[PDB]
RNA sequence: CACGGGUGACGGGGAAUCAGGGUUCGAUUCCGGAGAGGGAGCCUGAGAAACGGCUACCACAUCCAAGGAAGGCAGCAGGCGCGCAAAUUACCCACUCCCGACCCGGGGAGGUAGUGACGAAAAAUAACAAUACAGGACUCUUUCGAGGCCCUGUAAUUGGAAUGAGUCCACUUUAAAUCCUUUAACGAGGAUCCAUUGGAGGGCAAGUCUGGUGCCAGCAGCCGCGGUAAUUCCAGCUCCAA
């Protein structure tokens, strides 16, 4: 009972990826989670699932009807190489560390502070 | 320096006299007939029907055949014939003037709906287009004062997801149908 | 002197408010207002009256 | 105007420039002894320090007492008379209170029965004297 | 109309009001200028008379062992003061771009949230049906009355039907969230899930209603009201405007 549907198709050489504009509709249920789409997407054009990277949907008012974006790179070669990082970290292949912003700078003022090789010993 | 529009633009104007009787005995009629939630949307309606005829004028000023005067003047009309208000034969910069402000409220979704029949009253009317009810060409609307198209006018129906369509029951009948079935065990 | 700062305020019968069945707002106060000024009554003859008027 | 030739619009501008001088809203404005005489100083409002609360006998026909409030501003250190508006709402105000004193709604003029008070009193001590009427708030203590 | 003086004078694109003319505003996100507590002088540099650069003096001000040392929020948050008068010591470089030796680093520029009735746009607070009833174009009846093909309205009379506001999982959103939208489960009859703010003599929409006061208290922008029967105060009911 899930269709989905492909606008604007583009061929990126350039960036070595597929492009379209996903149309979901899902009349009779909520927005349908963004893994069920690569799936489709994955049976749709007969590609694996890990080089499809799905993001941008908002639900009309109605709801019978969504929009987002979706690209589809040739492999994790260059799905890894051109790609936003933080995309790459939602499915788990990519892992920021946990030391925040305000730890940083405040380190980086403190590190201005000492002359020479002391520099790697301010913090810790 | 923030990246956002801040172009907005009021949509009515309070009226020059506050407590003229004969205003308030004209425009309480335009309430009652068309089902209006306050005097603001009376207000608001005199305010577009002013622009359109304050660009009206100010084409009539204008020399016939001028450049100018032939675009807009044909642009204004199709924006009148295509939502309904001004007759397709009659569409004639100079018949823009004699055009008031009940021609619009009739064009008003709310009042489409009543005359569609699909509502039993003006005011019935106006809950089926809150509860989200009905739709246009697939699109629940919820509001109101939607002006309709000529184009359009013909596919107002029931929305898929209303009872009073070809959905599921309310909130009221599904525990009616609790306590029945709790009642009988 | 200003020794008789609230007088009258203060002597005055302290008067309970009364319960009412409150009115209805929005569209539906405009809607019954409507149908007591225009659909509701009848022309007739003298003086017409007031909303308020009474005797 | 008068003199219509087609290059005296130096006479025209200088001479509605020289006349407007009489208009009294005009002057009023543009010069600065009113903007100086003016115990607010184009502000709209002012809080003060009450010193004493002053009965003012009212005009011709009338007669009453006015309950009125002598208040010393803060940003000038202006003394000011102000009226204290509703009924009983002088037995709110205690002495040494700092009061939000408005205008009376007549641009520096005086109002009705009262002989010279051009000011009333819309907050005692940071709450407003309507509230004090009304009883939605109460006096802080 | 020089020169001098004042400006509650940064200029302009522009804003508010407007028949036509005009009048007033423009510190404020775009362009140009000026300044970094006040003046002054310099160094480096393509470019500064630079202040998140130095050097003095004046003002203010911090540490001290009294010899000295350090400073510049009209950047972003925040605090005091001044006031009638104005937000969080939040999250991130993901967006827009900038800079650098640079595809990688950094950016309180900027983006996103928190306070926000400055202001603008959309827009709920019920709808329907049946009983009494009050009426209307028919038909009948001199009137009195009446039948319902058809209505319109009112009533803490009754009835189930539709829904959000909210509660709350889940997606979606997103740098990560929050919200909107999508969605199960709950969620409404005095639908207590309760709409206020001003007024009712005239201007000016709307009571010569009732009780108290008795030129007092007070109302009143103006004219005026109150002197023991107040259409004007203080209250209740009612009505009126948004
Ligand atoms: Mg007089
Ligand atoms: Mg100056
Ligand atoms: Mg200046
Ligand atoms: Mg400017
Ligand atoms: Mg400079
Ligand atoms: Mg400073
Ligand atoms: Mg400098
Ligand atoms: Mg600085
Ligand atoms: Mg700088
Ligand atoms: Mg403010
Ligand atoms: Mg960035
Ligand atoms: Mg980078
Ligand atoms: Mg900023
Ligand atoms: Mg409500
Ligand atoms: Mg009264
Ligand atoms: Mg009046
Ligand atoms: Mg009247
Ligand atoms: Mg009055």
């Amino acid at each position: 009972t899930v269709t989905i549907r492909t606008r604007k198709f583009m061929t990126n050489r350039l960036l070595q990826r597929k492009q379209m504009v996903i149309d979901v509709l899902h009349p009779g249920k909520a927005t349908v989670p963004k893994t069920e789409i690569r799936e489709k997407l994955a049976k749709m054009y007969k590609t694996t699932p890990d080089v499809i990277f799905v993001f941008g949907f908002r639900t009309h008012f109605g709801g019978g009807k969504t929009t987002g974006f979706g690209m589809i790179y040739d492999s994790l070669d260059y799905a890894k190489k051109n790609e936003p990082k933080h995309r790459l970290a939602r499915h788990g292949l990519y892992e920021k560390k946990k030391t925040s912003r305000k730890q940083r700078k405040e380190r980086k003022n403190r590190m201005k502070k000492v002359r020479g090789t002391a520099k790697a010993n301010v913090g810790a | 320096p923030v990246a956002r529009s801040w172009v907005c633009r009021k949509t009515y104007v309070t009226p020059r006299r506050p407590f003229e009787k004969s205003r308030l005995d004209q425009e309480l009629k335009l309430i009652g007939e068309y089902g209006l939630r306050n005097k603001r949307e009376v207000w608001r309606v005199k305010f577009t029907l002013a622009k359109i005829r304050k660009a009206a004028r100010e084409l009539l000023t204008l020399d016939e055949k001028d450049p100018r005067r032939l675009f807009e003047g044909n642009a204004l009309l199709r924006r009148l014939v295509r939502i309904g208000v001004l007759d397709e034969g009659k569409m004639k910069l100079d018949y823009i003037l004699g055009l008031k402000i009940e021609d619009f409220l009739e064009r008003r979704l709310q009042t489409q709906v009543f005359k569609l029949g699909l509502a039993k009253s003006i005011h019935h009317a106006r809950v089926l287009i809150r509860q989200r009810h009905i739709r246009v060409r697939k699109q629940v609307v919820n509001i109101p004062s939607f002006i309709v198209r000529l184009d359009s006018q013909k596919h107002i129906d029931f929305s898929l997801r209303s009872p009073y369509g070809g959905g599921r029951p309310g909130r009221v009948k599904r525990k009616n149908a609790k306590k029945g079935q709790g009642g009988a065990g | 002197s200003l020794a008789r700062v609230g007088k009258v305020r203060g002597q005055t019968l302290k008067v309970a408010k009364q319960e009412k069945k409150k009115k209805r707002t929005g569209r539906a106060k405009r809607r019954m207002q409507y149908n007591r000024r225009f659909v509701n009554v009848v022309p007739t003859f003298g003086k017409k009256k007031g909303p308020n008027a009474n005797s | 105007g008068k003199c219509r030739g087609l290059r005296t619009a130096r006479k025209l501008r200088s001479h509605r420039r020289d006349q407007k001088w009489h208009d009294k809203q005009y002057k009023k404005a543009h010069l600065g002894t009113a903007l100086k005489a003016n115990p607010f100083g184009g502000a709209s409002h002012a809080k003060g320090i009450v010193l004493e609360k002053v009965g003012v006998e009212a005009k011709q026909p009338n007669s009453a007492i006015r309950k009125c409030v002598r208040v010393q501003l803060i940003k000038n250190g202006k003394k000011i008379t102000a009226f204290v508006p509703n009924d009983g709402c002088l037995n709110f105000i205690e002495e040494n209170d700092e009061v939000l004193v408005a205008g009376f709604g007549r641009k520096g003029h005086a109002v009705g029965d009262i002989p010279g008070v051009r000011f009333k009193v819309v907050k005692v001590a940071n709450v407003s004297l309507l509230a004090l009427y009304k009883g939605k708030k109460e006096r802080p203590r």
